[PDB]
């Protein structure tokens, strides 16, 4: 899921490496 | 102290500390041929292997190159593949592979890594910690919680399986559950656990059922680095930018927006009361669990910077419209929505994720009474045609005890101080 309005997920960014 | 060498490595430990000796002075691509070398020439060493590995690790950073590191996931891949590798080197090479399949977004990839390891050692808990850790980064929590309640069964005071267990409970809505696995886990004080996401939940829980001993742990957090304050509680951060929970129209600088959204704010409303009447479903309920009780839906027709191309079939004037303020459509940390709310809602206490976007909010159909927000100590209400602006990254909480339902429109736009090359260069969120 996405963090919207709240800090719900355990990450809110998704990994790219570098 | 890792035990490394198998008995045929111990035999070539000149050759393996002259390699190894170039990657620690800096001459990484001197190191990867040396190795390369090694590897040619002892093709079953395990030490060999991993130095090559280690190598191409560094060549990656130095290089900034997603390649570089895909080929040294391989290469730790390969180490386990040898021959009579002793179990810290497997163990090392295993846990360095599932760590940058992560840091690529691998993440069934790390998963699949970290399964092998945790049969490859049954016994060490910490991989099963790994392994929950896996399961919580794909979305997994179901499996993420069989582990860490393996691990609470072998090791019950296990704090870092406590803190994520917690976590597990409290976002399956499991609150008053939660609560000790969190503030057990974080006064265990075990690595991994000074995280501000426990504090985070924990004090959310703790406020939920009333607990006062939320500000505590928030004021603690604080204390610790986690939180800018006891108000201000997101996690992901620019540090520096002004921090005050209401803001002007002119303290932002974009009163260019403002009045366009107030000198329009009819057709605003009249798009969003049609696709209320004759295109519901494109309201979707509120799903982060913020809500008390009550009904809370959101029709999103920008997120994370990107335009939802069917959403603004439904609200084209308005979409069209704010096409010219890229502060608010290129923000990739914020969304543009319109927010209903009806009477008997109760919206939590919460904060949103990031300190790098400010919210305005534009008043559309708002009852006469019983509709207000919070934001820190501050208590507010809308007005039909009017913008408020707030830093939702601060405390707010919001009641709608009306006799008819509130329709606003929601506008996030970048926080007026981030830079362009930061407003490009941020992850979304
Ligand atoms: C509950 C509010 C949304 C609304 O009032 O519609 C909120 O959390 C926010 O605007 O950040
Ligand atoms: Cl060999
Ligand atoms: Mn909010």
């Amino acid at each position: 899921g996405k963090c919207k309005d709240g800090l719900g997920e355990y990450t809110c960014t998704s990994l790219e490496g570098f | 102290k890792p035990k490394l060498l198998n008995k045929f490595d111990k035999t070539i430990k000149a050759e393996l500390d002259a390699a190894e000796k170039l990657r620690k002075r800096g001459k990484i691509e001197e190191a990867v041929n040396a190795f390369k070398e090694l590897v040619r020439k002892y093709p079953q060493s395990p030490r060999a292997r991993y130095g090559k590995a280690q190598c191409e690790d560094d060549l990656a950073e130095k290089r900034r190159s997603n390649e570089v590191l895909r080929g040294a996931i391989e290469t730790y891949q390969e180490v386990a593949s040898l021959p009579d590798v002793p179990a810290d080197l497997l163990k090392l090479s295993l846990k360095r592979r599932s760590d940058r399949q992560q840091f690529l977004g691998h993440m069934r990839g790390s998963l699949l890594t970290l399964q092998r390891l945790v049969q490859l050692f049954p016994n060490d808990t910490s991989l099963k910690n790994d392994l929950g850790v896996g399961y919580l980064l794909i979305g997994d929590n179901d499996n993420a919680k069989k582990v860490y309640e393996e691990v609470l069964s072998v090791t019950p005071n296990d704090g870092f399986a406590k803190v994520h267990y917690g976590f597990i409970l409290k976002a399956q809505n499991k609150i008053a559950e939660s609560i000790p696995y969190l503030k057990e886990g974080i006064e265990s004080g075990d690595p991994g656990t000074d995280d501000g996401r426990f504090y985070f939940h924990l004090g959310d829980a703790m406020q939920r059922v009333g607990n006062k001993e939320a500000y505590k742990w928030y004021e603690l957090g604080h204390k610790r680095g986690h939180f800018a304050s006891v108000w201000q509680r997101s996690l992901y951060n620019v540090n520096g930018l002004k921090a005050q929970p209401w803001w002007t129209p002119k303290e932002t600088g974009y009163t260019e927006l403002v009045k366009s959204l107030e000198r329009n704010w009819k057709l605003i409303r009249d798009e969003g009361l049609a696709v209320m009447d004759k295109a519901k479903g494109l309201f979707l309920p509120e799903d982060e669990n913020l809500r008390e009780k009550g009904d809370w839906s959101q029709f999103t027709l920008w997120q994370q910077g990107r335009r939802n191309e069917n959403a603004c079939k439904g609200a084209p004037k308005t979409c069209t419209l704010l096409e010219k303020f890229p502060e608010t459509t290129g923000c990739r940390r914020g969304q543009i929505k319109y927010s209903i709310m009806h009477p008997g809602t109760h919206v939590w206490p919460h904060t949103g994720p990031t300190n790098c976007r400010l919210q305005m909010h534009l008043g559309l159909v708002i009852p006469k009474e019983g509709c207000k927000i919070r934001c820190a100590n501050e208590t507010k209400t809308w007005e039909e045609g009017k913008v408020l602006i707030f830093d939702d990254s601060f405390e707010h909480e919001v009641w709608q005890d009306a006799s008819s339902f509130r329709l606003i429109f929601i506008v996030d736009v970048w926080h007026p101080e981030l830079t362009p090359q930061q407003r490009r260069s941020l992850p979304a969120i």
